[PDB]
């Protein structure tokens, strides 16, 4: 259940508001959200699979 | 006419997705001439022909400027009228716009 | 659409040129060739590479 030991961590850290790698291209911001990894939602909610 | 270009401080931290164009490495200038790292960008959508077409397509599609046929254009002068198409416009001495 | 009517407003024309041509929210591909830098639109050029 640990955050660091989670398999989604390399993608979840790559997709966040803090991360400036996405900010270069506006099209890239929509690309990650469509693959269920939302940068708007916090890390605890982003990693968690709803229902 | 078709495309618009913007080509132009020192040792700035540039993103990985965008590359600084070096005229010496790209075989555009020799080694004897001083090094020139420039920001080279070209957009077809901003070129005279494409810009006029893309504007009318986006402006008239929006509900704000279109009201069941009439497309309000703020760029065009008061009283000026033309057919709703991206065709070439020629001004006739009659006081009307000839759209191809 | 059938008829285009001129309203004559520069400030409204500027905002439309900005939202459509200069700084579009959903811009065109703008590919990265041997001669091109890689920027998608004008707004991103002076934001990260101003001189």
């Amino acid at each position: 259940e640990d955050v660091r030991k989670n398999r989604l961590k390399p993608l979840a850290t790559y997709c966040s508001v803090h991360n400036p790698e996405i900010s270069f291209k506006v099209t890239n911001e929509m690309q990650c959200r469509e693959n269920s990894i939302d940068p708007t939602k916090p890390l605890a909610e982003r990693m968690k699979i709803e229902n | 006419g078709a495309s618009a270009q913007i080509v132009f401080q020192e040792g700035t931290v540039l993103p990985s997705s965008v590359r600084a164009v070096n005229l010496q490495r790209e075989r555009l200038l020799p080694e004897r001439y001083p090094s020139a790292d420039v920001v080279s960008v070209s957009f077809m959508q901003l070129g005279m022909a494409s810009s006029a077409g893309l504007f009318l397509k986006e402006l008239c599609s929006n509900d704000e400027f279109l009201q069941g046929g009439i497309c309000s254009n703020p760029c065009l002068f008061k009283g000026f009228q033309q057919s709703c198409s991206a065709g070439e416009v020629e001004v006739r001495p009659d006081g009307s716009a000839s759209v191809n | 659409c059938s008829i285009i009517e001129g309203t004559g407003n520069f400030d409204k024309c500027v905002s439309q040129v900005e939202s459509i041509l200069v700084a579009p929210k959903l811009p065109l591909p703008a590919n990265i060739e041997a001669a091109s830098s890689g920027f998608e639109s004008v707004d991103q050029v002076f934001r990260f590479a101003s001189s």
